[PDB]
């Protein structure tokens, strides 16, 4: 069920950059590339 | 004794659609390249070894490559010796295509 | 009848006695699906089958 | 920009205080008040998914 943090605040610009850095260091640059594709699609939808 | 045995192990459902978009986007190859490079010390040596192996593949069995992309062939060969089915040369098919060409978005 | 100096004939992009370099089109400002990312526009088919934006270009080949 | 705005709107939360209720929730009333707890029980509250 992964090892993530349930956000409950506003993910502003500086919070997105922090989140990507932590996902990169915890998973690598191969898992993060797929996350970014999914977040791009979900961000465009909402 | 530790009561998290299954709360952290419950299978996430609805994953079937998040299994395909990996496969046409090149995600499987991208996630296999890094796992092959997870043990290499110098990436340039790994790349040169892959290129030399692909050159040997082209030389020994010339009249097959042009579609199979022998670099994909050697990558699949290296990924197929430790499980990781990885169909030959990462070849893509068109299971539902009574036509010549997809529009590709 | 026409007095001196009045308009007799129109011209290119000069409907009426006025300059006219474009067309009036309904527009809504909204992010549709990322297809209007940065400075991209998302027009409809109505602009290609009603000849809303259609121009003639003449090329001169000399030999 | 666009994906960032989408994610910000997604993770923006509800309306915290006076922007969600016109009157104070102290407001001693609407208790379905009587000597017993056998009265009308709507208690809209929030869903319990």
């Amino acid at each position: 069920r992964a090892n993530l943090v349930f956000h409950n605040k506003a993910i502003d610009g500086t919070a997105m950059k922090r989140l990507i850095s932590r996902l990169i260091d915890h998973f690598g640059m191969a898992y993060t590339s797929h996350i970014l594709d999914q977040l791009k699609t979900l961000g465009f939808q909402q | 004794k530790d009561v998290f045995m299954e709360a952290k192990l419950e299978r996430v459902p609805f994953l079937e659609e998040q299994m395909r978009k990996v496969n046409e986007g090149g995600g499987v190859m991208a996630g296999d390249i890094d796992r092959l490079m997870k043990s290499e010390d110098n990436r340039f040596a790994f790349v040169n070894e892959i290129a030399a192996e692909a050159t040997a593949y082209v030389n020994n069995n010339r009249d097959e490559y042009g579609h199979k992309k022998a670099i994909h062939h050697v990558l699949s060969n290296r990924m197929n010796d430790a499980g990781f089915a990885r169909p030959e040369a990462y070849l893509e098919t068109e299971p539902f295509s009574p036509g010549p060409t997809y529009l590709k978005e | 009848c026409v007095k001196k100096g009045q308009i007799l004939a129109d011209g290119a992009a000069t409907v009426g006695g006025e300059l006219a370099l474009g067309k009036n089109v309904l527009v809504a400002y909204m992010p549709w699906e990322g297809y209007n990312f940065e400075d991209a526009v998302l027009i409809s088919e109505r602009l290609v089958y009603e000849d809303i934006y259609t121009s003639f270009h003449i090329r001169k080949y000399e030999i | 920009q666009d994906m960032l705005i989408g994610l910000y709107i997604l993770t923006s939360g509800n309306r915290r205080g006076i922007c969600a209720n016109r009157y104070n929730p102290w407001n001693h009333k609407t208790y379905q008040n009587e000597r017993i707890d056998d009265t009308n029980y709507k208690s809209m509250k929030e869903p319990f998914f």
